[PDB]
């Protein structure tokens, strides 16, 4: 599914991408993961990792 | 180069691409 | 350090004659523009409230549908002003091979697209009190069967339908011809297989192969020249051919050029922004443009309502004062150019509904409930069915009574305000009279086309038995939005329709012609913007100081695509909330 | 600096005269025709042949060269094929002096001494080049200042030539509109190769030749046409070399240069050079 | 071939070149353009762009991948070296905290930030989210009035006008992480209810005046609570009445 259509609000979102600033990489790859378990905040900072 | 374009409409910059103080310091001792 | 980069932002040319290359940048008029066409400051969704409340500046973006768009209506607002010789062009080349040179041009299909349905207009006013072609031309798809057939073989039989256009040249330019001309009587030769032919019951504009199966052959005898006989299992595999020029690029999956489109997408996709580069564009050339800003206000806001005996409409005389008011506000310069043709005027009812068409509201029968519609008089009492019949006297009237030959479009207008209980029969008139030119284009302009067919706060008990419903009133039923429900852009001579769909007041609201039971091909799922524009949007609003940059955000332009994946509403939010502070 | 005619200018431009033929202008070169020798890249076979024959493309090329060769020693327009003025109008001067100067010209036919030595005839174009931000007529461009080049696919035969400055209309009158569309409009031009046994002779009033025996048999032109543009809006979703392969002809072609007459054509030319140039002009 | 036949028939003539292309100045061929019209409607605005335009097709980059190898505008070379400014600038935004103060086990994770060291004084039942909307509606109103809005609002304070002086010569005061901290800059509480405070606890005690005066506001709604106290310490650099209470308490250590 769509990145703003799966993540609502933004507080979900810029956690995720925190790493793509640190790397200034940004739109050089195209991203797909999969993620199940556990709730939204939960499901997000495993994203970073 | 400095620019390449990924694809249609994605225009990126590439990435592919004596200490004075010491100098003084390690003089001294 | 902050030597950062500038750039430019704004379209070297005008409005009028864009191209691909100027797609990204934006333009500029005053901001007076908007009380001269736009009445009150109510805009196709928030871009007074927000963009200008800031900017101060009526600055619109160029879209890559926008343009394509604009590209279909120019030729015809270009056939109309030039029409086309058909005996000269091939003369130039053999008739062994039309498709691949005359056919298979952008400038020369819709050159014979835009002139067979005209002929097929002046037709279909015979067929309009036949409950069938309601249901099968309701759309425009049927249509561009009917036309694209006659083309297709013209390509593979030439020999026996090149001889129709060329002496439809002679009988244009043989003057005192009081006969019809060969299109006029080849269509009628068409519809009367319809009828005789295809299922009454069950024939669908949205289906096709379900009606060409039904329709085995066409059969035309003309008296000069042609007894040409058509298979059309041929053409069921695919339906829909087009012009391989047009239509990898024009639109995605785009067909009907001259009928009209559809907008869908998720929230902030970019519709709501398209249409305005449009109908701007559509003034600056001097074409005539009909405003519904938002259906939302019409069909989920109150506004008064009466019903009349004989008619399930619910007249409505506040709100199309209040309309016409801008229609007029905009397009006052032309319409005093525009005469009438008063063997159209005085033919509809002060409810809306007019002589020779089918009741508007037919006695429906569900089947699963097994009562007929026309029961919910059971409930009613003898008083009610008393004053019935002194409304049915008081309602009686028309305008064409009180109001007998005119001159212009305005004097109808004018009388429609001053006047509250005439405005339905002014308005609907006017529709004729529009519709029925060939001094200037229509364009039907909507917004939140999604909210009509969508239940209404508008109440009544007659419909509970519709368990969707639930007791309301559907706009189909109420006047004002009759004129614009249609999606009949095929009936306007020199004509076009845009919808656009709002889901800004729901969440994940996947919309689409699924949802409408509603042809293919006619519509255009939105996506989100590109990089490089997403660039200049940035750049854009940074020096129009419409939001307040940290030194974090100045560079993060190519950043936010990420974070919004080119969708406007996820970065208006960053650029009004200042998310980004927390991350 | 005021409208004249067709005649007219030849009958004030082609007042000299001169004695020495070979002193006059003429650009049928009959002797020293240089065997060329074919060129050959990758974006040439694209659009040249689409769908057809090689030759039976080239044979039309054939043809026109020979009306053109009648248009010289007969004074006609219905032979004289689709070209530019200031080749005619600087070609029909080395005719129509030598008409003036007593001299005679006419279309010969030699078979035996094209059978005496060389190969057989045949045209076959040794070089073909496609050229980007410039229109056929020799009047709209401005001087090499506000081009800017792009000498990077000359390998293949793309150049692009890309405007600094704004261009004027009809009216004298900028736009940026035209230049935008400017930038799009590609020629191509192609360099023929055709030996002939057909040749031509001056015969000085009484004289039954004046002019040298050719040694050649073989000679060169230049054709171009100015190209219909792609459908709008096809740049986007495409490559750059897979967006070339889709212009196409409707346009007639049209001679250009005729065996390096003028040392071939120029696009571009300074100010004092567009001044002496003149072009058929209407009103209203 | 028309136009071709008229001449050679001696039905059309001809003449010489009125179009020359003569070097002028970019404002002289302001007098020969070709307006529509919407360069007409709004004048003084593109009046000024036909000399910017002019220019730019001067210095145009002569870069094969802009023309020839997939749709793009050609760009200037700084939006390749300034790729870093926004990785080098975030974080000078958490520059302002030490880390130490934060280095225990899975908090530095959650906590680096000011903003994110705000929120947990103000959670009332673990939710965050709703904390995070009601102090960026409030603060970001704060930024539109001062832009957009009158000042009536503002006519109480003193330091009104003293704060956009501040704004405009610094974008950097939209990060709130820079808005409190300037805030903090007037407000750090060396001592309170009376005991020396570490750096670790300085820092702390600040914001606990902040959170508790948040919730003693009479207004209903989060988001016209919060608005008042930054008002209160924003728009009086000098006075409020939680920094009235600071210095009312150095004389109680100076005289003591
Ligand atoms: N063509 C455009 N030019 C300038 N700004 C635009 C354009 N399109 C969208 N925007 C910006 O995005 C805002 C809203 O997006 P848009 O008007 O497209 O709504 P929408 O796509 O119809 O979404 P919804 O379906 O929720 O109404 C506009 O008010 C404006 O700020
Ligand atoms: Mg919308």
């Amino acid at each position: 599914e769509i990145f703003y259509r799966y993540f609502t609000h933004s507080y979900n979102r810029n956690i995720a991408l925190k790493p793509m600033l640190l790397s200034t990489q940004y739109c050089e790859y195209d991203l797909h993961f999969y993620v199940r378990g556990g709730g939204v905040m939960g499901q997000s900072h495993a994203c970073q990792i | 180069e400095k620019f390449r374009v990924l694809a249609k409409k994605t225009t990126i910059p590439n990435r592919r691409l004596m200490p004075p103080i010491e100098q003084f310091r390690t003089y001294t001792k | 350090h902050h030597d950062l980069p500038e750039l430019n932002v704004y379209s070297f040319v005008p409005i009028g004659d864009h191209d691909f290359e100027d797609v990204g940048k934006y333009t500029m008029f005053p901001a007076t523009d908007i009380q001269k066409y736009f009445l009150n400051n109510q805009m196709f969704g928030e871009y007074f409230e927000v963009e200008f409340y800031r900017t101060r500046k009526f600055g619109v973006m160029i879209s890559e549908e926008g343009a394509k768009i604009v590209n279909h209506l120019q030729h015809i607002q270009d056939n109309k002003e030039t029409p086309l010789n058909y005996i000269n062009l091939f003369k130039r080349y053999p008739t062994e091979k039309i498709k691949e040179k005359i056919i298979e041009d952008e400038d020369v299909y819709p050159c014979l697209f835009h002139d067979l349905a005209k002929a097929a207009i002046e037709e279909l006013e015979a067929y309009r009190n036949n409950t069938l072609f309601e249901r099968l031309f309701c759309l425009p798809s049927l249509f561009d069967l009917t036309i694209n057939v006659v083309l297709r073989e013209l390509g593979e039989n030439p020999n026996a339908l090149l001889p129709l256009f060329l002496k439809q040249q002679e009988q244009i330019d043989n003057p005192q011809f009081t006969g019809k001309k060969v299109f006029n009587q080849l269509f009628e030769q068409i519809f009367k297989q319809i009828n005789e032919r295809a299922h009454p019951e069950f024939s669908n504009p949205q289906q096709y192969k379900q009606f060409l199966e039904d329709i085995q052959k066409f059969q035309i005898s003309i008296k000069d020249c042609t007894e040409h006989e058509i298979d059309l299992i041929k053409y069921c595999k695919e339906p829909r051919w087009i012009p391989r020029n047009i239509k990898k690029y024009s639109l995605r999956k785009f067909i009907g050029f001259n009928s009209g489109a559809l907008l869908y997408g998720d929230s902030g996709s970019g519709k709501s922004g398209t249409l305005l580069y449009v109908t701007m564009w559509a003034h600056y050339k001097k074409w005539i443009v009909l405003n519904v800003p938002s259906a939302f206000n019409w069909t989920q806001k109150e506004w008064k309502f009466v019903r009349h005996p004989k008619t399930g409409l619910y007249i409505q005389n506040e709100l199309a004062q209040d309309w016409m008011k801008s229609f007029k506000h905009a397009n006052s310069d032309l319409l005093k150019q525009i005469p009438v043709n008063m063997d159209i005027y005085g033919f509809y009812n002060l409810s809306g509904q007019h002589d020779k068409e089918c009741d508007a509201v037919p006695d429906l029968y569900y089947k699963d409930r097994k009562v007929n519609f026309e029961e919910h008089k059971k409930f009613l009492t003898e008083e009610e069915n008393i004053i019935d019949g002194e409304t049915n006297k008081d309602f009686r009237v028309r305008l064409k009574e009180k109001l007998t030959n005119p001159l212009t479009v305005l004097d109808i207008i004018d009388y429609g305000l001053e006047n509250e209980f005439f405005a339905t029969n002014a308005l609907y008139e006017v529709l004729e009279q529009i519709r029925n030119q060939d001094k200037f284009c229509v364009l039907k302009v909507i917004d939140g086309y999604n909210f009509m067919y969508k239940r209404s706060i508008y109440p009544s008990f007659r419909y509970a038995t519709d368990t969707q419903l639930r007791s309301t009133v559907p706009p189909y039923h109420l006047t004002v939005p009759r004129a614009f429900l249609n999606f009949d852009g095929h009936k306007f001579k020199n004509g076009f329709v845009l919808c656009a769909s709002s889901v800004k007041n729901f969440h994940k609201h996947i919309f689409g012609p699924d949802s409408i039971d509603f042809p293919l091909g006619y519509s255009h799922e939105m996506r989100g913007l590109p990089l490089d524009d997403f660039r200049v949007m940035c750049h854009y609003y940074l020096q129009n100081d419409f939001w307040l940059a940290d030194n974090v955000a100045k560079n993060s332009s190519d950043f936010l695509w990420m974070h919004s994946q080119g969708n406007w509403a996820q970065a208006h939010k960053v650029m009004l909330g200042h998310q980004l502070d927390s991350m | 600096k005021e409208s004249i005619t067709w005649d007219e200018y030849f009958n004030l431009y082609a007042t000299n005269k001169i004695h020495n033929i070979s002193e006059a202008k003429f650009p049928y070169n009959f002797r020293g025709m240089q065997d060329f020798v074919p060129i050959k890249k990758e974006f040439d076979n694209m659009i040249f042949a689409k769908g057809e024959n090689y030759a039976d493309f080239c044979k039309q090329f054939d043809r026109r060269m020979v009306w053109f060769m009648k248009s010289l020693a007969t004074n006609k327009d219905d032979d004289l094929p689709y070209s530019e003025l200031n080749f005619l109008l600087q070609a029909k001067k080395g005719a129509e002096l030598l008409r003036r100067n007593g001299y005679q010209i006419n279309l010969i036919e030699d078979n035996e001494g094209f059978q005496k030595f060389g190969g057989k005839k045949g045209g076959q174009p040794f070089e073909i080049t496609h050229i980007m931000g410039l229109n056929s007529n020799r009047t709209r461009n401005a001087g090499t200042d506000a081009y800017s080049i792009i000498r990077d696919l000359e390998e293949k035969g793309l150049i692009m030539f890309i405007g600094n400055q704004l261009k004027m209309d009809e009216n004298g009158n900028y736009d940026f509109k035209l230049t935008r569309d400017d930038d799009k409009q590609m020629i191509l031009r192609v360099h023929y190769k055709f030996a002939t046994p057909y040749i031509l002779q001056v015969t000085d009033s009484s004289g039954k030749v004046v002019s040298p025996p050719p040694e050649s048999y073989i000679h060169t032109a230049v054709f171009e046409n100015q190209l219909r543009l792609p459908p709008k809006f096809s740049r986007l979703d495409l490559h750059f070399l897979d967006w070339i392969k889709l212009y196409r002809i409707q346009n007639e072609w049209k001679l250009v240069d005729f065996d390096r007459f003028l040392s071939g054509n120029k696009l571009i030319y300074s100010e004092k050079e567009q001044r002496q140039l003149f072009k058929g002009e209407k009103d209203n | 071939m028309k136009q071709l036949k008229k001449i050679m028939i001696n039905k059309t003539k001809i003449m010489s070149n009125d179009i020359i292309y003569i070097k002028r100045t970019y404002h002289q061929k302001i007098v020969n353009l070709k307006i529509y019209n919407n360069f007409k409607t709004e004048p003084k605005f593109y009046n000024l762009k036909f000399i910017e335009f002019q220019n730019l097709l001067n210095n145009v980059n002569l870069n094969k991948v802009f023309y020839t190898e997939y749709t793009s505008y050609p760009l200037e070379d700084r939006f390749a070296t300034s790729k870093f400014h926004t990785f080098d600038s975030y974080l000078t935004s958490l520059e302002l905290i030490d880390c130490t103060f934060l280095k225990k086990k899975f908090n530095y994770k959650y906590k680096y930030s000011m903003f994110t060291y705000f929120i947990p004084f103000l959670i009332k039942n673990g939710k965050k989210l709703s904390t995070i909307n009601f102090i960026l509606k409030g603060i970001s109103t704060i930024y539109d009035n001062l832009k957009y809005n009158k000042l009536s609002q503002f006519e109480s304070y003193s330091y009104v006008n003293q704060f956009k002086h501040y704004i405009d010569t610094a974008d950097d005061v939209y990060n709130i992480n820079f808005l409190i901290h300037w805030i903090i800059n007037i407000y750090k509480p060396v001592f309170d209810v009376i005991v020396y405070l570490s750096e670790k606890n300085r820092l702390k005690t600040a914001y606990k005046h902040i959170s508790t005066c948040i919730r003693q506001d009479n207004s209903a709604k989060l988001n016209n609570r919060i608005t008042n106290i930054f008002l209160d310490l924003l728009l009086n650099y000098k006075k409020s009445y939680l920094y009235t209470r600071k210095m009312y308490i150095y004389e109680q250590v100076m005289d003591m």
